């Protein structure tokens, strides 16, 4: 259990920092290229930044 | 005259008398009590900010769904094994198609 | 609306229009932009509203 | 209603309830 | 009238009153709105007047 | 007599000059 601690701790920080791209974090979408594709630029710098 | 704001995209049609005031309206007009609907007045003399406007709202949804509606834009050929810019019914992206 | 191919570009330089306000999406560029559904509302509003 | 973020890709959350 | 506790429910309600006609503020919601000061003009009109 | 906006907030503009 000691070996396989560190393993599942280090899956599980990768786990959510894999799902930390999917939130919107105020946006209007997660994904960044639908709002590269449906706004213009100046519009998509806010949803951007 | 309305109890509270519209929810957003709600529609209402009920014409009950408003009961405003603490008198019960029994659902006949009077005092404390008004009609809820009001009439316009349009007239070829009114002011720009009086002349009726003729208005239409679009709203677009994506529901995971076949994409019925799509643009005017035309599809060419299938491209496999290279990477490519794919767009499957909006969806943008980059990538080897197999 | 389903079904159908649309087409908002000559709505856009149609110039019969006071105004053509779009939030979330650009004029120009939904041109080639797909949805499962457009729903359209129709009223007469008064001009200061 | 409010509907979620799952179910609505591009549109708005909220739906037509009246 | 100023430095006072005002209660415009019991004249909304008092039913004696003919004519209640408000311009710019709704009758049933100054009720929980604060005003610095208020002022009285009192007179005598004529029916058709 | 007649006062600026910012002095009134929610009252007419228009004050007692009688
Ligand atoms: C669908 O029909 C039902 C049945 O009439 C409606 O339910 C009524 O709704 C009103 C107001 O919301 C209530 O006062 C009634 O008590 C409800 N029941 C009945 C039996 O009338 C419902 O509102 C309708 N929904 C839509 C969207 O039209």
């Amino acid at each position: 259990g000691k070996l396989q601690d560190v393993v599942n701790q280090n899956a599980q920080a990768l786990n959510t920092l894999v799902k930390q791209l999917s939130s919107n974090f105020g946006a209007i979408s997660s994904v960044l290229n639908d709002i590269l594709s449906r706004l213009d630029p100046p519009e998509a710098e806010v949803q951007i930044d | 005259f309305r109890k509270s704001n519209l929810k957003p995209f709600e529609r209402d049609i009920s014409t009950e008398i408003y009961q405003a005031g603490s008198t019960p309206c029994n659902g006949v007009e009077g005092f404390n009590c008004y009609f809820p609907l009001q009439s316009y007045g349009f007239q070829p003399t009114n002011g720009v900010g009086y002349q009726p406007y003729r208005v239409v709202v679009l709203s677009f949804e994506l529901l995971h769904a076949p994409a019925t509606v799509c643009g005017p834009k035309k599809s060419t050929n299938l491209v496999k094994n290279k990477c490519v810019n794919f767009n499957f019914n909006g969806l943008t992206g980059t990538g080897v198609l197999t | 609306i389903s079904n159908c191919v649309a087409d908002y570009s000559v709505l856009y330089n149609s110039a019969s229009f006071s105004t053509f306000k779009c939030y979330g999406v650009s004029p120009t560029k939904l041109n080639d932009l797909c949805f499962t559904n457009v729903y359209a509302d129709s009223f007469v509003i008064r001009g200061d509203e | 209603y409010r509907r979620p973020r799952e179910q609505i890709i591009i549109g708005s959350l909220w739906v037509f309830c009246g």
